[PDB]
């Protein structure tokens, strides 16, 4: 979706650029509908930082169909030593399905994130558990 | 492609 050189420039203010670029490429080379975006992230306390996120869709199997489920994964400037902050991003034609892994704001909660530790944990492994969990219980539904 | 999701039951 963007070149390795442009990705490196996007994360110029990151503390661990080579590690963040490598883990990001490892996902966007396989998941072509995820794109790195530089945007202003608002922390829960109202402070903000310009961060790279992955925005787009991941393919999720459900009842023999495959959905392009919209997500946003924010990388903190300490990536990969702290987990990404992850959201389901419903379109105007979707609603969030809440449960133990998804709140009404679309924030994702997983053991993978709670137990995050570099280098056991990585961005590709997070996408893989997200696809397994959402295939069991899709986190968004379209209009009836 | 475009975002998609299973239709909510009515
Ligand atoms: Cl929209
Ligand atoms: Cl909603
Ligand atoms: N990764
Ligand atoms: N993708
Ligand atoms: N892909
Ligand atoms: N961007
Ligand atoms: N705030
Ligand atoms: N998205
Ligand atoms: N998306
Ligand atoms: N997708
Ligand atoms: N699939
Ligand atoms: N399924
Ligand atoms: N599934
Ligand atoms: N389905
Ligand atoms: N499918
Ligand atoms: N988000
Ligand atoms: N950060
Ligand atoms: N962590
Ligand atoms: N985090
Ligand atoms: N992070
Ligand atoms: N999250
Ligand atoms: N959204
Ligand atoms: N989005
Ligand atoms: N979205
Ligand atoms: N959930
Ligand atoms: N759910
Ligand atoms: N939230
Ligand atoms: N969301
Ligand atoms: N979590
Ligand atoms: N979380
Ligand atoms: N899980
Ligand atoms: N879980
Ligand atoms: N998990
Ligand atoms: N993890
Ligand atoms: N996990
Ligand atoms: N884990
Ligand atoms: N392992
Ligand atoms: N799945
Ligand atoms: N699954
Ligand atoms: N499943
Ligand atoms: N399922
Ligand atoms: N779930
Ligand atoms: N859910
Ligand atoms: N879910
Ligand atoms: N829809
Ligand atoms: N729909
Ligand atoms: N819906
Ligand atoms: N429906
Ligand atoms: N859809
Ligand atoms: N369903
Ligand atoms: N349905
Ligand atoms: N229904």
């Amino acid at each position: 979706a963007v070149s390795e050189s442009q990705l490196k420039k996007m994360v110029s203010k990151y503390k661990y650029r080579d590690l963040t670029v490598r883990e990001t490429v490892n996902v966007i080379t396989l998941y072509k509908d995820l794109k790195p975006v530089l945007d202003s992230y608002v922390f829960n306390d109202g402070s903000s930082r310009e961060l790279m996120n992955l925005t787009g869709t991941i393919p999720v199997p459900y009842r023999g169909n495959t959905y392009n489920i919209p997500i946003c994964l924010w990388l903190l400037d300490t990536y990969p030593y702290n987990p990404p902050i992850c959201f389901v991003k419903p379109t105007s034609s979707m609603t969030i399905k809440t449960g133990k892994h998804v709140d009404a704001n679309g924030k994702i909660y997983l053991p993978y994130l709670h137990e995050w530790k570099h280098p056991q944990s990585d961005l590709l492994g997070l996408i893989q558990v997200m696809i397994v969990v959402f295939g069991d219980e899709p986190p968004v539904f379209s209009r009836p | 492609t475009s975002p998609s999701a299973p239709p909510l039951p009515p």
